[PDB]
């Protein structure tokens, strides 16, 4: 029984994985705009 | 002892040794010292009595806290270099807390406290385990860390070994503190040529080794523990007197012999970098040494000290102890000094 | 104050060592020891490093201290001024450090020392489905191997090193 | 460098010096020296959080396990000690200053 | 040293995907199927370059994929779509394995009304080939001229003329 | 944070629960009662000492969850195994040499 | 060995059960046939990013897309 | 919003320890074919009240203490430990969900031995020291077990999660793979917790629970009741571990009911167990560690490490 159903989790884990995977690169698009966003600020705070 | 446990347990003594003397990770390194220290902790205390606890627990206390003084000079390297390769010290606040640390595993002066106590604490084979094989492991990382190392700090524990390891041993009558004080002298002579050419520091280890693995040879094939019990070797094994003659003889640095090789050989290393102070220093200050091993050679083969009555039943039995290597290693501490550029193959 | 609350541990640390290493007793030098690897594992804790943090619970305070605290109950007896005279002395260390740092932003006892929260200095990422504090430990097992093999050889010597020096005989 | 590291240095120097002055009490000198291995661990720990060194994770538990062990071993040292004096005190190992 | 260079605020504004990760989550399989090739045309591009500065051209592009995804949703499949990202976004943990009937009807609505293929188990995790018209990058990690080294041993080893020259060892 | 909450909550309460059960008997005035080192065993040392390096074994036993993760699988067990097999010789040489003996 | 066995079964049959289950435990996956597939399925668990490749001209075994044929598959994992 | 969900946990923890020995009394009445309290509530359920009451205004005993502070800490620290190893636990939700509810409970019992070694230093008397040390060499040497019994089971769960081993039993209760690990844990902790067959504390066995002895000790009541919120967190922190029961995640109450019916029956168990065996012998509960427990929880690490790798049943770590 904990045959089936552990190897049923890792199917699972791997779509779940594959969910994250598929989004990756929307995320990795927004945070590298959020951390230029937040450099621009502090920058022209600096400058200020 | 079970001869199993005492053959794994110096097989693990001998492991900590080599994982030292291999690795290329700092936390192997201490791994390697820690393994040292818990296997020989029953070595010392092989006899079960109190001065062997003693020395056990003093033993425990400076190697454990140059252990952690290792773990902290580590820890700043880390810190200081993001890395762990066993090469130079990427900072002198690093520098200078392994130098200490190593300089207390090693008993150099001002940490040679410990030296003549748990020498004299544990018996004459674990005495030469001490002071002979716990001497191989620092000085592997002294010869890896010494682009780090600074010159004042490590000649300054230099000189104050070679000083007070010359003043100690003068007013001992007993032999195991005599072969203590006469190490933290020599771990001095070693230390202060080490930034200089550490080949000639692998010599001058290894003539020692020779030589105090003698000592200790002899002084366990006549059972003495004393100068006064060393006293009475003429009238029970009179070529042991000569032998224990020509080591003392050598020890002290005089040519023709073995002994000369190592010093010899440090000076000559210490003028080309225009140092003639130093050097001199250290020559006079080893005239020390000289004197106490004259001492004992006065006590044993140069004259005949009284016996007593019961040394006529000892006459009627040989020595069935395994003196091993006794004539190997006598032969190599005394004539070796035609052989002085065999220390090219230690380069 | 909230962004502090590393450095507010560590001071209770030093503190804690002010007080168990200026001795009073081993039964209270056990007891500040067990408050300061208390204090010392929230540090860890308030960097992400939960198993190792979990790891002094249970085997530095868990075993070791317990043991520290067992062996002191049968070498002590049941019922100073040095010791509170260097409590207060490594106190009034402490604190004028903290003063300088905090004052100054800014200290030099052996390094220089930043004076802000130690916040600043940490990663803007993630690390996706798992822990890397758990992975890397983790790898104990299949990149280790060597590591495995001196630690189980000196845990299994010091077994027998122990029942040697303890038989008296 | 980081604030905490002047903390976890300065404790590790605090639980050094208690090491380095010895009042009576054996026991007391290894409770300094466990607590300069928990100072090293906490500061091994931080450095390696910091850095995102994945390896040096299983680091401080090598530490934490070698010195316990390393603690066990002076723990018997005191045992054996107080089954020979009746008490842990150092100025009872005073035999081999002669 | 010198001044790091930034985009101004006027680069970085795009349409943001205002949505939330459930409903991320939910569409996740058809995202990976359908918004392939500016998404790893990016992500090849963030490898490469090493520089989010270097890439916000296809983060807008990426960003703009994926709302034609979501729009191409909501033109067709709104309601079953609603209801399983609400079931997905139930779950703490927001589980598939507790959403898959509603799966099962916004797959089936997906399938007839915009012929999307669901991705197998092993197939968003397959290592893919990008064709780019970007340069490679040449020297990402912008490192300076290496130290010329030390140079090699070379020739015949003869013996030591005249010996060890130890003081007075003729050999 | 929350975590923080918890703990100094069920401090609080243990606290609060040992000073009102040490301060409310003393609530009723009570009649003034005016009437009127430990010997060592190596045994209970010996088995502190024995959980204490067994305890050490389980520290590296601990990541084993997270180790069969891994993709050196064949290392990975043969070295699990080898830290459970030397447990057990720790174990079998406190044994047979009167380790477990009085305390067994 | 038949009379040991029995022997030590009726002294000390936990001692007996230890060394059965450890010996089972030692020596039993390099027996089984199910061991290649914790390998394959640890190896198939996809943690990383599966971060793509400049398409030169000739990889064809790559893919294009994910749903395309040639690739790693995982079609044992599904079926077993 | 959260100090609610606190309260509303350690608050009916405190309520179902009172009625813990109402339950006790009852049962083990019934079990020696008597009756439990039945007079001073209906059915007995004023006992609980009245004893508390009694308990609270009841002088301090006759003597003196060694030390005032650890006196006062060791209570304090074991009803703070009693109170916080409740907090991972999936009942359906833990209050604290972290990632590491078993290694947290792990190291928190792992802390409970102090207030026992403190409480044998604040007597003043050197036998109840000794029977402390003995009480703590017991401790410590069932968690050993503790620690290897939870790890081979957790190579079954995947990771340290409690809020996971719901989910890992979703299809079997883990005892079905794991009984001998399931009936060693059940007694190991049963001896953690100093009950009968291994309480040498409170019973004989014992070189000071001899009838007009010295030592001051604490007040009763703060280390019964944190005795008894350890019997009831170890039933339930049993029940999750090898009973896990039907979890809907739309429906709580039925996780709740199910694994609340489990760990009544479980710490009933242990009251059914007090009653049905004499005690050991203090070498004969070393003897039933380290010679018999410990050997088989080491094949069985063995064969729980080495079968999710031989079965390809390795579960996933999130
Ligand atoms: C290379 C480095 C070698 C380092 C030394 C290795 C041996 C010592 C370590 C082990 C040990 O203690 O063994 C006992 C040890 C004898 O030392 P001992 O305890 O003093 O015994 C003295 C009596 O002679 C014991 O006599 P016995 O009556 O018991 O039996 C006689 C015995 C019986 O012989 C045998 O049993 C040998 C045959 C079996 C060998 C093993 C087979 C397995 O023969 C001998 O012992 C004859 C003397 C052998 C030479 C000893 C020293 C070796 C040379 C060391 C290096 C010198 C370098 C100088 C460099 C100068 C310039 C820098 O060695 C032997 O018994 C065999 C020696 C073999 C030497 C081989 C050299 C080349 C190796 C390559
Ligand atoms: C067809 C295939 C076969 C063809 C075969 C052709 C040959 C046929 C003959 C075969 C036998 C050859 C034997 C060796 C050749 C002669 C080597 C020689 O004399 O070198 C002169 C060597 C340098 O003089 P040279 O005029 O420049 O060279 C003449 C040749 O061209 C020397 O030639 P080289 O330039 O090549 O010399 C190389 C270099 C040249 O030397 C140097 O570059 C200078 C450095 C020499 C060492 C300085 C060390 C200073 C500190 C130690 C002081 C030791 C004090 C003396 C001993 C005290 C008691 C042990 O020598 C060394 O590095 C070796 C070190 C010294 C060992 C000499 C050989 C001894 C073999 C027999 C040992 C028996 C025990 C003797 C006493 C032990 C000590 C020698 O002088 C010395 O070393 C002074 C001492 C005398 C050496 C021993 C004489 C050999 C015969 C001894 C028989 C009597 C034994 C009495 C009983 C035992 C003692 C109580
Ligand atoms: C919440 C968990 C349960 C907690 C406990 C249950 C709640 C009740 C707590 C209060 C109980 C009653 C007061 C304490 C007990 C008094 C008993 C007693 O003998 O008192 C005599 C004592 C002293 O009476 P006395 O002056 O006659 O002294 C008799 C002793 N000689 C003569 C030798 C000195 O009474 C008091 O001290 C009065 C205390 C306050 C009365 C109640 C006020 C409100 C309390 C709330
Ligand atoms: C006692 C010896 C026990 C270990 C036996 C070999 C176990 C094993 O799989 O080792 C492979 C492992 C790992 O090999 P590997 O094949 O997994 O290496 C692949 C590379 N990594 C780790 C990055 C995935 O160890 C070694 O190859 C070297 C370390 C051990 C060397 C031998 C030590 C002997 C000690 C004697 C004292
Ligand atoms: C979670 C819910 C509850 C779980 C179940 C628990 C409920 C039942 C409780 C009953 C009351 C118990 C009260 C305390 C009892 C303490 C005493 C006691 O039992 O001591 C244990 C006794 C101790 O032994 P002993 O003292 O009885 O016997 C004498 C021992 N010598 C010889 C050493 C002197 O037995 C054990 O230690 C057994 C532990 C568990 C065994 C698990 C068996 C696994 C079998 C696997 C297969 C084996 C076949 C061979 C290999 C095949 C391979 C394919
Ligand atoms: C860069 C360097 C790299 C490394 C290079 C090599 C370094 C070598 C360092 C050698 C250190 C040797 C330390 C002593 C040996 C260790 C084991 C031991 O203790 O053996 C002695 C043994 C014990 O027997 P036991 O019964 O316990 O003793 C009481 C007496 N009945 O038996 C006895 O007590 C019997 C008495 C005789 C014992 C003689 C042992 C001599 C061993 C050393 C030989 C010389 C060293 C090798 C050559 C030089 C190498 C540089
Ligand atoms: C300058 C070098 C020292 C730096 C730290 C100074 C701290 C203040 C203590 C000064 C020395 C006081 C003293 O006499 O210490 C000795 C004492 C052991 O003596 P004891 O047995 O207690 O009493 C008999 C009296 N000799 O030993 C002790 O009490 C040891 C206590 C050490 C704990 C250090 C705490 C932190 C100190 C500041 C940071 C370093
Ligand atoms: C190969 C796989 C890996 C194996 C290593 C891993 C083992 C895991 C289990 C850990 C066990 C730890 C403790 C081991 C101690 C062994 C020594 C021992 O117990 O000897 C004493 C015992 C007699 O007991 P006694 O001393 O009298 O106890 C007091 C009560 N009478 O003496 C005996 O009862 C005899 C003990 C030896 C014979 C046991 C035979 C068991 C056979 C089972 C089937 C084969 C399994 C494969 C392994 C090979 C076994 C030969
Ligand atoms: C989560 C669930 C937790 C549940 C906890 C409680 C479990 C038990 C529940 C209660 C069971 C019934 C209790 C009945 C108690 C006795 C009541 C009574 O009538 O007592 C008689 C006594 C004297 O009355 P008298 O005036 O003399 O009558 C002579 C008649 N001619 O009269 C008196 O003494 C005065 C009246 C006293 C009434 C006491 C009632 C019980 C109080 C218990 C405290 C907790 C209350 C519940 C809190 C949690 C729920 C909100
Ligand atoms: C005698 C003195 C008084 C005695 C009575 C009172 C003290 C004893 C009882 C209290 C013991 C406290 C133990 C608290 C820490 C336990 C470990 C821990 O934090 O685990 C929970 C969790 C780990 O899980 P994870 O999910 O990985 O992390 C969250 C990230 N998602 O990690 C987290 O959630 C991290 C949360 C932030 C960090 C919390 C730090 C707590 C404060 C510092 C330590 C306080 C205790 C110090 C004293 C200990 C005992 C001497």
């Amino acid at each position: 029984s904990m045959m089936r159903w552990n190897r049923e989790r890792r199917r699972l884990q791997i779509e779940d994985f594959e969910a994250r995977i598929a989004l990756m690169p929307l995320l990795q698009a927004e945070k590298d705009r959020r951390v230029l966003q937040m450099l621009r600020e502090n920058l022209e705070e600096e400058a200020t | 002892m079970n001869p199993i446990i005492l053959i794994i347990i110096l097989m693990t003594v001998m492991l900590g040794t080599i994982i030292v003397m291999i690795s290329t990770h700092w936390l192997l390194i201490w791994i390697g010292f820690e393994m040292n220290m818990l296997a020989i902790i029953p070595i010392m205390m092989k006899k079960h009595n109190p001065r062997a606890t003693e020395a056990s627990t003093k033993y425990f206390l400076t190697q454990s806290t140059a252990s952690m003084l290792l773990m902290m000079a580590i820890i700043i390297n880390l810190m200081f270099s993001g890395q762990w390769t066993v090469m130079k010290l990427f900072n002198p606040m690093a520098s200078m807390l392994m130098t200490m640390a190593l300089a207390m595993k090693l008993g150099m002066a001002p940490f040679h406290f410990w030296v003549p106590e748990v020498t004299q604490g544990i018996p004459l084979s674990s005495g030469l385990i001490l002071l002979t094989w716990q001497k191989l492991a620092p000085m592997s990382v002294l010869y890896q860390i010494l682009p780090s190392i600074n010159l004042d700090l490590i000649l300054t524990l230099s000189i104050l070994s070679i000083t007070i390891g010359g003043w100690g041993g003068l007013n001992q009558t007993q032999l195991r503190k005599i072969m203590a004080y006469s190490s933290i002298a020599h771990m001095g002579w070693m230390t202060a040529v080490l930034l200089y050419n550490p080949t000639m520091t692998l010599l001058n280890l290894i003539i020692y080794i020779i030589m105090t693995s003698t000592m200790f040879t002899l002084f366990m094939a006549n059972s003495t523990t004393t100068t006064l019990s060393l006293s009475h070797t003429w009238n029970k094994a009179p070529i042991m007197t000569i032998l224990v003659l020509i080591t003392l003889l050598s020890m002290g640095g005089l040519p023709p012999l073995s002994g000369f090789m190592p010093k010899w050989m440090i000076i000559q290393e210490m003028t080309k970098n225009d140092s003639i102070i130093l050097p001199t220093l250290m020559a006079i200050t080893a005239l020390l040494n000289l004197y106490f091993y004259m001492r004992l050679t006065y006590s044993t083969a140069l004259t005949m000290f009284p016996s007593t009555n019961n040394m006529k039943m000892k006459w009627q039995f040989p020595t069935t102890k395994r003196m091993t290597l006794l004539p190997t290693m006598t032969v190599l501490s005394t004539m070796l000094l035609p052989l002085t550029p065999i220390l090219s193959i230690l380069e | 104050m909230m962004t502090y609350i590393v450095f507010i541990l560590s001071i209770i640390f030093v503190m804690g060592f002010v007080g168990f290493s200026s001795k009073p007793s081993p039964i209270y030098g056990g007891l500040g020891l067990i408050v300061s690897g208390g204090v010392g594992c929230g540090i860890v804790l308030n960097f992400g490093g939960s198993f190792l943090g979990l790891m002094v619970f249970l085997i530095y305070l868990g075993g070791m201290m317990v043991v520290f605290g067992y062996t002191t109950a049968m070498a002590t007896e049941q019922y100073n001024k040095v010791v509170l005279g260097t409590f207060i002395t490594g106190l009034l260390m402490e604190f004028l450090m903290v003063y300088y740092v905090l004052k100054d932003k800014e200290v030099e006892i052996v390094f220089k020392f930043n004076g802000m929260g130690d916040w600043v200095i940490y990663d803007t990422g993630d690390s996706g489905f798992f822990s890397e504090e758990a992975m890397g430990i983790a790898a104990l097992y299949s990149y280790g191997t060597w590591l495995v093999i001196v630690t189980g050889w000196s845990l299994l010597i010091g077994v027998v090193v122990i029942m040697e020096i303890t038989r008296g005989n | 460098m980081s604030l905490v590291y002047m903390n976890i240095m300065m404790a590790f120097t605090v639980s050094l010096t208690g090491l380095l002055m010895y009042r009576s009490h054996l026991m007391s000198s290894l409770l300094c020296l466990e607590g300069m291995m928990l100072s090293l661990f906490i500061l091994a720990t931080l450095m390696i959080l910091n850095s995102h060194f994945t390896l040096a994770s299983m680091m401080p538990i090598i530490l934490l396990v070698f010195a316990a062990c390393e603690a066990a071993l002076g723990l018997s040292l005191l045992v054996m000690v107080s089954n020979t004096y009746g008490t842990d005190y150092v100025q009872n190992l005073n035999l081999l200053q002669c | 040293p010198g001044i790091v260079e930034l985009p101004s605020l006027e680069d970085l504004k795009v349409q943001e995907v205002k949505v939330s990760s459930s409903v991320l989550k939910a569409a996740a399989h058809h995202y990976g199927a359908q918004c392939d090739k500016p998404n790893k045309e990016f992500m090849l591009c963030r490898w490469e370059e090493k520089d989010p500065r270097r890439c916000l051209e296809e983060g807008k592009l990426v960003n703009q994929c994926a709302l034609e995804f979501f729009r191409q949703i909501k033109r067709h499949c709104a309601e079953p779509f609603t209801e399983y990202w609400t079931c997905i976004d139930y779950s703490g943990l927001q589980l598939f394995r507790r959403c898959r009937k509603e799966q099962a009807q916004f797959d089936k609505c997906v399938l007839d009304k915009l012929g999307w293929v669901r991705p197998d188990l092993g197939e968003l995790s397959k290592v893919t080939k990008v064709k780019t018209d970007r340069p490679l990058p040449e020297n990402p990690y912008h490192s300076r001229a290496r130290p010329e080294p030390n140079p090699e041993v070379e020739g015949d080893l003869k013996p030591a003329r005249h010996g060890s020259r130890l003081f007075f060892w003729t050999m | 944070m929350n975590l923080m909450i918890t703990l100094l909550t069920n401090f609080t309460l243990a606290t609060l629960l040992v000073t009102i059960a040490f301060w409310l008997p003393q609530l009723n005035v009570y009649s003034e009662k005016t009437s009127p080192r430990l010997p060592f065993s190596m045994k209970f040392f010996l088995v502190a000492i024995t959980f204490l390096l067994f305890d050490l074994e389980i520290a590296l036993l601990l990541p084993l969850p997270w180790a069969s993760q891994t993709t050196n699988l064949n290392t990975m067990l043969t070295m699990a195994l080898l830290l459970i097999f030397l447990l057990a010789v720790s174990l079998a040489y406190e044994w047979t040499q009167k380790g477990l003996e009085w305390t067994e | 060995v038949a009379a040991f066995l029995k022997n030590v079964w009726a002294k000390e049959p936990v001692l007996v059960a230890s060394f059965a289950i450890a010996g089972l435990a030692v020596i039993l996956p390099t027996l089984s046939p199910y061991t290649k597939y914790s390998l394959m399925i640890n190896r198939a668990t996809p943690y990383n990013y599966p971060v793509p490749l400049r398409d030169d001209g000739n990889m064809p075994d790559v893919p294009s897309h994910p749903q395309d044929p040639q690739g790693p598959s995982l079609e044992w994992l599904k079926r077993l | 919003m959260f100090m609610i969900n606190v309260l509303t946990l350690i608050i009916p923890i405190l309520l179902a320890v009172a009625f813990l020995t109402l339950v006790e009394r009852k049962v083990l009445g019934y079990m020696q074919f008597r009756k439990g309290p039945n007079v001073v509530g209906p059915y007995g359920l004023l006992q609980p009240i009245a004893d508390a009451i009694k308990l609270f205004i009841k002088e301090p005993l006759r003597p003196a203490t060694s030390s005032i502070s650890m006196f006062i800490l060791a209570p304090i620290l074991a009803l703070t430990l009693a109170l916080t190893m409740w907090i991972p636990l999936p009942m359906p939700y833990p209050l604290i969900n972290m990632n590491l509810g078993v290694l947290f409970m792990l190291a928190m019992s792992s802390l409970a031995v102090y207030s026992i070694l403190w409480s044998g230093w604040a007597s003043n008397s050197k036998y109840a020291l000794i029977g402390a040390l003995r009480a703590v060499a017991q401790t410590i040497s069932y968690e050993v077990t503790l620690a290897i019994i939870l790890l081979s089971v957790l190579l079954m769960n995947g990771s340290f999660t409690l809020s996971t081993l719901i989910i890992t039993q979703e299809q079997v209760w883990l005892i079905f793979p794991a009984w001998p690990l399931a009936m060693m844990w059940f007694i190991s902790t049963l001896a953690e917790t100093n009950r009968a067959p291994f309480d040498l504390t409170e019973g004989e066995s014992e070189l000071v629970s001899g009838f007009n002895v010295e030592y001051a000790a604490g007040p009763f009541a703060l280390f019964f009741m944190a005795e008894y919120a350890n019997i009831i967190m170890m039933n339930i922190f049993t029940t999750t571990l090898f009973l896990g029961a039907f979890h809907n995640p739309y429906m709580p109450e039925l996780y709740t009911i199910n694994f609340t019916i489990k760990s009544l029956l479980l710490s009933i168990t242990f009251l059914w167990i007090r009653a049905s065996y004499p005690r050991f012998r203090y070498d004969q509960l070393m003897h039933l560690l380290w010679k018999n427990f410990l050997p088989l929880t080491l094949a069985l690490c063995m064969w729980h490490v080495s079968l999710p790798i031989l079965l390809s049943s390795i579960p996933p770590q999130t």
